[PDB]
């Protein structure tokens, strides 16, 4: 679509759109009345997924500081749905009943599967994207993080399993270095202490 | 915890562990 | 020997810091550690995994 | 190249007083053995049965 | 002093070969015990060894 991947991408924030009485829900209507301002004036960390969220939180924070605080208004579109990108991370910041979230992380996987695919091939489809690296960085950035939340989500993952695959290649080393040293530098039977003298 | 931040000996098993000190010199 | 026996019961902790842990669980690990990550190169499992 | 030398000197007589002259493997050996003879021979000089 | 006062091979090697005749296949006393066993006389040429 040229210039109008960039709508493709808005139409990815839009989708985005799709998905009480605590301060969390106040806080998330908050950000989308900011998203709505910001479109019509224009124109914890204790979990792996919660890394992603905070991640996304940040870069496209960032991504909005650096377009919008900075067919061209496409350009200012689909970094003003970068906005909309943060509300829905910090809205699954504190997926509070699951139901709520469920059908907000549905829609945040989906349009991160549709980002995912826009950006993807529209160096290939005929667009160029290095040539603004403020802007056109932080929604590749989203994108990324937003396929990861859809892979660290769906399988449960956590920090444990993160621990359990590190503790693994770090046995699996282990033995090898064990191996190594037994045939190779020194025998550990003449290396150790020979007990019962 | 209701542990000292403090190392283990190396020695109780092997010697070996002093090969690095004149290699390292 | 009444000055060593008074100065043995004073003293009771510096004796056995320097008669066990100063060099085997103090002194001697830092100085195995530093000069295998001196010698070994610059290698993942040479700098953390094998040691 | 100061180390693997011992290696191979320890191999290359363990090839001849281990893995020629003595073996040792596991699991079940009875029919092999004669040894249990001597064995069943001296079990009341051996350890109170528990 | 510790490691020149270790076993050689003869006491390392009687030390596992020991071990897998006296403290490891000894075990078939309770199997000879719950099938019978008398010991004691079970020394020397009772027969019943």
């Amino acid at each position: 679509p040229w210039s109008s991947v960039l709508l493709g991408c808005v139409a990815a924030t839009y989708l985005r759109a799709a998905g009480l009485l605590c301060w969390r829900h106040q806080r998330l209507a908050l950000t989308a009345a900011a998203y709505g301002m910001v479109a019509v004036l224009t124109q914890s960390v204790s979990t792996v997924a919660g890394l992603l969220l905070t991640t996304t939180i940040v870069v496209s924070l960032y991504g909005l500081f650096a377009a919008v605080f900075a067919a061209a208004g496409l350009r200012r579109l689909a970094a003003g749905g970068l906005l909309l990108t943060a509300a829905a991370s910090h809205g699954l910041f504190d997926f509070p009943n699951p139901t709520i979230y469920s059908l907000l992380n549905l829609g945040f996987v989906a349009a991160a599967v549709l980002q995912s695919y826009f950006l993807y091939i529209a160096p290939a489809w005929g667009v160029n994207v290095n040539w603004d690296t403020a802007l056109w960085g932080p929604m590749y950035g989203t994108a990324f993080l937003g396929l990861v939340y859809g892979l660290v989500a769906l399988t449960k993952f956590d920090w444990s399993s993160v621990v359990d695959a590190v503790l693994r290649v770090a046995c699996w080393f282990a033995e090898l270095t064990m191996w190594f040293w037994d045939t190779f530098v020194w025998k550990f039977s003449w290396s150790e202490k020979t007990r019962r003298a | 915890n209701s542990l000292y931040f403090v190392f283990t000996q190396l020695n109780q098993k092997t010697f070996l562990s002093y090969w690095l000190l004149p290699v390292a010199g | 020997g009444e000055r060593i026996w008074a100065w043995r019961n004073r003293s009771e902790n510096e004796r056995w810091f320097w008669e066990v842990f100063a060099w085997d669980r103090l002194i001697f690990p830092i100085l195995v550690i530093v000069a295998w990550e001196y010698l070994v190169p610059n290698h993942l499992v040479w700098a953390v995994l094998a040691p | 190249r100061y180390t693997v030398p011992f290696m191979v000197i320890s191999g290359l007589f363990w090839m001849i007083h281990t893995w020629i002259l003595d073996p040792l493997p596991n699991k079940f050996r009875r029919q092999e053995f004669i040894r249990y003879r001597r064995e069943m021979l001296h079990v009341a000089s051996k350890l109170n049965f528990r | 002093f510790s490691t020149i006062t270790q076993p050689d091979t003869d006491l390392i090697a009687r030390q596992e070969k020991g071990t897998l005749f006296w403290d490891i296949w000894a075990d078939f006393l309770v199997t000879a015990a719950d099938y019978y066993n008398v010991n004691v006389a079970a020394l020397s040429t009772i027969k019943a060894e």
